[PDB]
């Protein structure tokens, strides 16, 4: 639900 | 068979030095040779796999699979496959399958591992990454995602053990030349060298050109004036984040504010359309918009991209989750350059510039970076707040004076404000007070019993808590509310009557040493809190443990993460924020900003530990940037205690975020395209890439 910056 | 074998092993070795399409050359003629060769099916598998012809693979991890029915290691792989498909259900059903078979095979151990943690369950990734290590006690795979999910959850047992280990195994594996376990994202958290995490982006990098070298494109040929396009620069912004992402809530307006007569913005988008208004922004206002996800080769896409005539290629992902770097280490355009999603240096050959600024990237750590450094004035950090969330340009309060206990927010809340008997302007430009009369306490009423809504005088009066309810859109930040929202301390149990500290990061951003610092300030003031999220709640009762250890009394709060719109109000409520020095707040940094919160940082030496530095800078706040731990503790301090210098700071963030080019984002377009030219012009002159200042 939260998108983040993510590898 | 034996001839198999021999073509076999070659291929195995051929694909270790990156030399893909002899690899699959050399499985396929040892299968012509030698048909029922599980293991050279499962290894051209592999390979087919790594070139993204998934469905091929399954075919050949199946063949393997039929030959040899207990092939462990085929149904491992496969699982990856099945993964990569977004077939959950069948990667794991592949996973179990191997661990059944071999229930000492520590690679499928580590594989159903990343698959829980991808999923969010991060005591089970722990749980089966401490399964493959006691199988396999040298693993550096299985070590290093070990590593992050311990920090995920802010368990730091053993911590400075843990990270002597890491950049021991970055150090053997840079000198085997074997890529490094520890991914690029990851490495500003570790302290490595600043030539290890080059080397790191380096390596990763490589992975992107060894995958390109199958389809042997020669060089393009590049523009070398703008005649073609009408005296047009054309500028590609390249992202997977074209949606409801936080590197569009930092820029979905750039695109439609870049000046028409001097650029032409191409948007290629490596994503799908998710249904959001960011994308809806974006694909209206680019000039172009290309969605590359409908063209999965990386040749075809990045023929797409040379066709268009793109000068300025823009990489947005760098090495974030949905980034096709394999378009970039084409080279389909003259100038590529890193800009805004990734906060650290590509370490790649084929980037040409990082787009930064002389607070975030000194001249002194240039060897940082791989790329040549070209500063925007200010900072290279833009947030889309004043466009997404204008409701909260002015705020009312309810006089319970306190700026940040009770506070409305609403565009029509001056027309609100008007309708009300005895409302009392307090100048700071000012602040609306509304003394404590039935209609405050009808607002009260609402809050206290978490009603969703009420009414008066006509004006809708939201629930803060509520705005899922009352508009989905408004609550992610795609509409603005159209209601009057109420936001108070006690929706979140924080104190009336003192400091409240928050910080809204992620937590794996925080380390031993922050919270140390962190403990040092709520112990020199009084009744004061610290406010944490949820995220995940699984690292709640560690960092409540360590402050604990630390000398702390529930000094410490913690708030479910929100949604994008609540998330940004509710840092109205806190009297100051406090930044994680090991990697900064980066959007979180422009949301707390926003609210008119002051944030302490101190600036560290990597991009991702000085961005919230630059944010300060730009905004006009120099007084909140420590030089060492000592003076972040005594800003804080004094912030929490000197009430009036409190008041006097708040003010100056409050009015700052209008009135410096920080949230400003048809200033930050000019000055980029200024910045664009530059590069166009001494490209156009024949030289090289070199710094820009
Ligand atoms: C690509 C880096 C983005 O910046 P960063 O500050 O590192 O933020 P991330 O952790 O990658 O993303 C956080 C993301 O979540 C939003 N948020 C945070 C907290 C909350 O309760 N609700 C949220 O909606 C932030 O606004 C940000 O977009």
């Amino acid at each position: 639900v939260t998108p983040v910056s993510t590898a | 068979p034996t001839h198999a074998d021999s073509l076999n092993n070659l291929a195995n070795i051929k694909r270790e030095q990156g030399n893909i399409e002899e690899a699959v050359r050399l499985y396929r003629k040892a299968l012509e040779v030698f048909p029922e060769f599980a293991a050279a099916h499962s290894n051209l598998a592999s390979v087919l796999q790594q070139q993204g012809k998934l469905q091929e693979a399954l075919m050949h991890y199946k063949e393997a699979i039929r030959i040899s029915p207990t092939f462990a290691d085929a149904y491992s792989n496969m699982g990856n496959t099945l993964k990569e498909m977004q077939d959950v259900q069948g990667a794991l059903q592949c996973y179990t399958r191997a661990i059944q078979i071999n229930p000492a095979f520590a690679d499928a151990h580590s594989n159903l591992a990343s698959i829980h943690k991808d999923s969010g369950n991060i005591p089970e990734a722990i749980a089966s990454y401490r399964t493959a290590l006691k199988l396999k006690p040298d693993f550096p795979d299985a070590y290093c995602n070990l590593a992050h999910c311990l920090q995920i959850v802010c368990d730091w047992t053993d911590y400075d053990e843990r990270m002597k280990k890491l950049v021991s195994i970055v150090a053997d594996q840079l000198e085997k030349n074997r890529l490094p376990s520890v991914h690029p994202h990851h490495s500003m958290l570790y302290p490595l060298s600043h030539g290890f995490r080059k080397a790191i982006a380096e390596r990763h990098g490589n992975l992107c050109l060894d995958k390109i070298n199958v389809l042997h494109k020669p060089p393009y040929e590049h523009p070398k004036d703008l005649k073609l396009s009408d005296g047009r620069l054309r500028v590609g912004y390249v992202s997977s984040d074209f949606g409801n992402h936080p590197t569009s809530h930092l820029m979905q307006s750039i695109p439609g504010m870049h000046n028409p007569d001097k650029f032409e913005v191409f948007c290629y988008a490596l994503s799908p359309d998710d249904g959001t208004n960011f994308r809806v922004k974006v694909m209206a206002e680019a000039n172009h918009f290309i969605d590359l996800s409908q063209i999965p080769c990386n040749g075809k896409a990045a023929d797409r991209i040379h066709q268009d005539g793109i000068h300025i290629l823009v990489n947005m992902n760098g090495y974030t989750k949905g980034a096709r770097n394999e378009l970039f280490a084409l080279r389909p355009a003259p100038i590529q350059a890193m800009w805004l999603g990734y906060p650290g240096t590509s370490g790649a050959l084929f980037m040409d510039y990082i787009i930064t600024d002389q607070e975030t990237s000194p001249a002194e750590v240039a060897e940082q970076y791989s790329e040549k450094l070209a500063y925007m004035p200010h900072t290279f950090f833009i947030g889309d707040h004043a466009n997404m969330f204008p409701h909260l340009k002015k705020k009312a309060v309810i006089d319970f004076i306190y700026d940040n206990r009770i506070v409305l927010n609403g565009i029509d809340l001056k027309a609100f404000l008007d309708s009300l008997p005895d409302v009392k302007i307090v100048k700071m430009l000012n602040m609306p007070v509304i003394p404590m009369n039935t209609i405050a306490e009808a607002v009260i009423e609402m809050i206290n019993r978490g009603q969703i809504q009420i009414t008066i005088n006509g004006f809708s009066i939201s629930n803060g808590l509520a705005t899922t309810q009352i508009n989905n859109k408004a609550a992610t930040g795609e509409e603005v509310p159209r209601t009057i929202i109420v936001t108070t301390r006690s929706q979140y149990g924080l104190p009336e009557d003192a400091i409240v500290y928050c910080n809204f990061n992620q937590l794996y951003k925080i380390d031993p040493s922050t919270l140390q610092m962190w403990a040092n300030i709520l112990k020199r003031v009084p009744n004061s809190v610290l406010w944490l999220l949820r995220f995940p709640a699984v690292g709640e009762p560690n960092i409540q443990q360590y402050a604990q250890n630390m000398g702390l009394p529930n000094r410490i709060i913690f708030s479910p993460v929100a949604p994008k719109e609540e998330h940004v109000r509710r840092g109205q409520l806190a009297d100051v924020c406090l930044d994680t020095p090991l990697c900064n707040g980066h959007t979180t940094g422009m949301d707390v900003l926003w609210a008119g919160t002051p944030m302490v940082t101190m600036p560290g030496e990597t991009l991702a530990s000085r961005v919230a530095a630059s944010q300060l800078t730009c905004l006009g706040c120099l007084e909140l940037i420590a030089k060492n731990r000592q003076e972040y503790e005594d800003i804080a301090v004094k912030l929490g205690t000197d009430l009036e210098y409190l008041k006097k700071v708040r003010g100056k963030v409050w009015k700052q975020r209008i009135s410096s080019p920080l949230f400003n984002t048809k200033q930050y377009t000019m000055e980029l395209e200024r910045l664009y030219l530059q590069m166009w012009e001494h490209y156009a002159a024949g030289n090289k890439p070199d710094h820009m200042i």
